[PDB]
């Protein structure tokens, strides 16, 4: 119905949300009369003001702790990082705190809040802002963990991520945020809900299974478009959630084409991929494979500066369909 | 035949960035002073009973006790109402207590049994009740935590405080720094406590900290300094100190001079940063609860005679829990995957290897 | 003969790097005059003194940060964690100061410096004491990461750790730190070195293939010996090392074997088994491999209290033979 | 002709637990003027040059510019010695040249090319030098490292100290904290320097600090105020807390105020949080380059002519260094994976799938 772009559509979200329930804030840097470091929290100080919309000092595991703090007396806030790369500096409130406490009280304190931000590589940031982290996140329990892709998913998980009662981790893409795309008059009902741990097929195939999600979605969906030419048919599949992830959809359509790629934007060992292997190999779907599942990913070096070489660091069309190729032995 | 209530004098607190302190004289009732002796006995024999259940291999883990801070926790109690908030760190069982729960509860959870107040899930650091937020086992991190529940209690405007609790040793994370700014530039009604009991595990604070002010650490944050052992020296400071932040001047740190008599934990001895004859002195002239007993009989407001009568029904009572926290049943396996996630519907965690299954319930 | 603990050997292996090298140092909470919290440097600072063995106030993030620019400046601290639980909080001074920082400066600026500590499940600590991070330090290029189980690992290892000159973790056990083994001569010895890098096998056998780390090694060993009585031969590896991992000694004995068990001590998704289950689907030997691999780890849950719960938490001998039996259809 | 040397009033430094600070008279000789000149103006050109590349987009990713806040770095490095330590946040151009790297070195490694100091694997926020230890990208973690280099400036005995610099944006990180302890209970050499350039990114300082008195922050660690435009001021200051360290009476701290004129980087305008006019206010009234100046002409130090002769040699040392890093190659694809470890034999490491292998060596 209309062209909206991952970063409007999270706006969008979040505004939606902080209309319906006056428990719901949010806080980080440069939030609010910053309108963002990114522009994704535009023009909210300015509707809802100080008490909703809170500026706070770089000063991350403080900030963090009051969030949680706040979750836990009742409120529902929004925790921004400007980039996970930082959250490091609060992950033992988002682990230790927030993430275990429901459990450990035996279901006493519950924690409704939501930590979201850009996540992994951008562009020439270096070493000490391309880091990505679903596969940290997403190890564990009491947690759970979401990537968006296009403005759809990024609109209807923050909502779903704001209405769990449980700690949920966005992690967004800043190259990403100004993306946009055709959104449907469903999308942009103040409604639109999308639920947590379900995958959802972006191309439909007979071939070859590609699993991702965040950003290289579009990535497969190129190389998707380039195999198609050559008679393969590719059925891409959009994670969305990292935890709990969509096991099932994924099996399903490995039971169909018999063949697995697993395409993510992080480090090689210990990331999302292996789960995704693992998980395979120990459920009904292997048997149908007819080919070992190969994983194509970052390169397992921190961030280089250099353009040729941070081009050669992060996966490309090119190293996607090798894999795919590879796989199908064509 | 006894007073109804008198009159005692108590120390003056010393004060950083304040302009007056609390008052130096303060009315104690006889219905109030029976109470606080109740419960300063009841937590204290409610310690040395988890001591024992420890050294029997009844309770497991870590086991921290805060005997000798009994005037602390009852004194904090009896300057707040219900309906503020607190939160402290792992050697919380005297304000788990003075929160609301029975003994029964707390030493079913040490024990690690389905009646705890935990159903046996957290154990001696965690265990949480009406507006008692733990029970936290990473040193510093309840005090952002703190900041954020009196930034809530701003938030829904019912001029509720929050009092966050600190030992010395975790005086100097950095986190807590965090904390101080931020309340101060929002005027959070954060009242920050840092339970002074000398010792950061084995290391005295002279060791650890480049100023033992404590109160004072807060910098631009008014603070002031309380002794620890005189029940109503605590009442008083804290009674002031939730005034101060009711009526919207922003944080403000207490510092509460006390002492442990036990190690840092059950592991730990603690005679070897420090001689038995130091605890025996405090012990001699400081004990908490001698201390009221000596100022409601010297000032007939009860008689040695009725406090022996409350310290057999508290021994009574403490007796009662240790038999049923050593008899009540274990919690069953089946819910071991209980209470994973808020709200949720149910669904399978996985146990030691993919056949073991479990079942996960709100 | 000789029977040394765990915790003795690597008491001896620090006290032999100490006297070898003057700017050789520890810090941490309690390490001196109070022998340290789980004894493992007992002695040393009363053969050593202030400037070699210095307690330190509870400050996570502080003294890391201060034992890197200590290692940037020449000096080789070695920096202990009471838990590696308290490790979160200064994780970034790990990853983005210590670990990253020889590439980023183009290969100017090493960091020779040690994190050691115990990690993973203890005996009734509850949730925030028992998190294992293999999973997580492992995931990090730039970093090494090793997990000794008895008293010839933990010495050799942290030797190497010592002498290596990039960072390295060291994530001990504190449930082995009181069990004694027999101590070789060579073992003795104060030029004993264990390669970070290489596996190692504690038991030969032809029928299957267990691989582990740290303390369930052990368990390994006691699952094999009640297994032999059967007629089935399992052949224990002992991986020693997280990153970078010895695949090709894992590898090796699968084509022999054709069967593969993984087991370890934290929790299963994006844990140290999917890793290596990935590897092994990715590598040579898959196509030796007669029947899925299979993985052993922790419960999916945070640590409970009781006895019984965390009894099930974490992975037992009668588990692992389970996984064996299913593996082999026996 | 010129004079030599003359004598200048600088202002007095506000001091937080110093009986007496630096002296309100310094003199400079002719011979040390036309150096500083000549390095600030090598800063600001060098700056302004980063600027055009950057729109260019030969310049990729983070770029903070330090024109505004030359004194900064050149009076920080005409107060110590090059044997002395220093390590600061990621807008540290200014700091790489004054510690002894070449236009041509750091320009290559702002564009990414193969004779980029760091050879394009680092690029703004990461270049080391001798004694200079970046250049970090994460707020605030360069304290505790510059505490840490200290400590072994103490444990080696070499009378050295260290410069560990941080912004007031910066100021408000626990780390910071956890230091100024930890520096004060060891005494190390370490000297704590606060920029204050008033922004922490797009947040004034008022509204980011609660106490804006950055210099008094340490609380117990000694500190002082200085005026950050007047290279002389800061000369002096420095002096002053470099002699105070290497006496052995442990840590200081350093306020530095100054100003920036560009945004917080080069994807800030930086004007949605201060107007067009404060920034040229400042330039006019007191840009650093242009005080020097009108002082050493004044003084007869040097002539308006010679000073622009000086800018000349500048100008075209930029150009020449510019057009070296524009035509320099970028570094090989095949050496994508080396350094990732120190002393370690040659292996192989994992490219975007696994049949992309890349060489690591040392
Ligand atoms: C971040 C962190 N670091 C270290 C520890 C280990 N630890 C547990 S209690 C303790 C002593 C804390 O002393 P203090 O704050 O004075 O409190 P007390 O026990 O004396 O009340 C330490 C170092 C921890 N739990 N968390
Ligand atoms: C831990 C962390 N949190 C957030 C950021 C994002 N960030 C980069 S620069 C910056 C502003 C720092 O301001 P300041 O210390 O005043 O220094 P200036 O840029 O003004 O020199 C922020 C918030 C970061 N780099 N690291
Ligand atoms: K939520
Ligand atoms: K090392
Ligand atoms: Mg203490
Ligand atoms: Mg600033």
């Amino acid at each position: 119905s209309l062209q909206v772009t991952v970063r409007d559509a999270i706006n969008q979200g979040m505004d939606e949300e902080l209309e319906r329930d006056e428990k719901v804030f949010l806080l980080g840097e440069e939030v609010a009369q910053y309108d963002g470091a990114y522009k994704v929290s535009r023009g909210l100080w300015k509707k809802y003001g100080d008490k909703r919309i809170i500026d706070t000092p770089i000063s991350e595991m403080g900030f963090a702790g009051i969030a949680v703090g706040a979750a836990m007396a009742g409120l529902r806030p929004i925790c921004e990082f400007m980039t996970f790369n930082f959250s490091m500096q609060a992950i033992d409130q988002v682990i230790n705190s927030a993430a275990k406490t429901y459990y450990m009280s035996g279901g006493l304190q519950p924690v409704p809040i939501v930590f979201r931000g850009p996540n992994g590589a951008s562009a020439g940031v270096a070493a000490q802002h391309s880091q990505c982290f679903a596969a940290w996140y997403g190890h564990c329990p009491g947690l759970k963990v979401v990537s968006p892709w296009n403005s759809e998913d990024a609109k209807g998980l923050i909502k779903s991520a704001i209405r769990d009662n449980n700690p949920v981790v966005v992690l967004e893409n800043e190259l990403m945020y100004g993306v946009p795309f055709e959104f449907p008059p469903e999308a942009q009902s103040k409604d639109f809900l999308i639920p947590i741990g379900k995958a959802k097929i972006e191309r439909q195939g007979t071939h070859i299974t590609v699993v991702s999600h965040s950003r290289p979605v579009g990535h497969c969906l190129e190389a998707a478009a380039v195999l198609s030419k050559e008679g393969v048919e590719c059925e891409v599949i959009n994670m969305r959630t990292i935890r709990p992830m969509d096991m099932e959809t994924i099996e399903a359509s490995v039971m169909k084409t018999n063949h697995l790629v697993t395409v993510e934007g992080g480090w090689p060992q210990f990331g999302v991929g292996a789960e995704i292997c693992a998980r395979i190999m120990e459920g009904p779907a292997f048997n149908f494979l007819d080919a070992p599942a190969v994983r194509v990913t970052g390169a397992d070096v921190p961030m280089p500066y250099a353009k040729i070489l941070e081009d050669n660091s992060i996966p490309q069309v090119k190293d996607i369909i090798f894999a795919i190729k590879k796989t199908l032995n064509i | 035949s006894f007073a109804n209530d008198a009159t005692f004098e108590i120390k003056k607190c010393d004060l950083h960035r304040l302009e007056e302190g609390p008052p130096v004289t303060t009315v104690l009732t006889r219905e109030d002073g029976l109470k606080y002796y109740r419960m300063m006995q009841t937590v204290r024999r409610m310690e040395l009973k988890a001591d024992q259940l420890y050294k029997q291999k009844i309770i497991r883990g870590f086991c921290h006790l805060c005997d000798g801070q009994e005037a602390c926790c009852v004194g904090l109690e009896a300057g707040i109402n219900p309906t503020d908030h607190l939160i402290t760190a792992y050697r919380a069982h005297g304000f788990t207590f003075t929160r609301g729960l029975s003994v029964r509860e707390i030493l079913a959870e040490l024990t690690g049994r389905k009646g705890g107040c935990a159903k046996g899930k957290g154990g001696s650091m965690h265990m949480y009740a009406k507006n008692f937020y733990g029970g936290n086992g990473i040193v510093g991190a309840q005090v952002p935590l703190g900041a954020g529940i009196a930034l809530a209690c701003k938030y829904n405007g019912k001029d509720e405080v929050c009092l966050t609790l600190y030992g010395d040793g975790a005086a100097n994370q950095g986190q807590i720094f965090e904390a101080y700014n931020m309340a101060a530039l929002w005027k959070l009604p954060c009242i920050f406590i840092c339970e002074n009991n000398r010792y950061g595990m084995g290391t005295s604070v002279e060791r650890a900290a480049a100023s033992t002010d404590y109160y004072k650490r807060g910098d631009f944050i008014p603070g002031l300094r309380v002794d620890g052992m005189d029940i109503l020296c605590v009442r008083e400071a804290t009674r002031f100190a939730a005034a101060y932040c009711r009526s919207g001047k922003g944080p403000i740190l207490m510092e509460l001079q006390t002492y442990r008599y036990h190690g840092h934990s059950m592991s730990d001895p603690g005679v070897s940063y420090r001689t038995r004859e130091e605890i025996q002195e405090v012990r001699s002239k400081s004990d908490p609860i001698m201390l009221l007993k000596d100022r409601m009989v010297n000032s007939n407001l009860a008689s040695v005679e009725e406090l022996k009568e409350i310290d057999v029904e508290v021994r009574k009572e403490i007796e009662d829990a240790a038999q049923f926290a050593t008899a009540d049943p274990e919690p069953p396996l089946e819910e071991l995957g209980y209470h994973i996630y808020s709200s949720d519907p149910p669904f399978e965690v996985r146990g030691a290897n993919q056949w073991i299954k479990f079942k996960s319930v709100s």
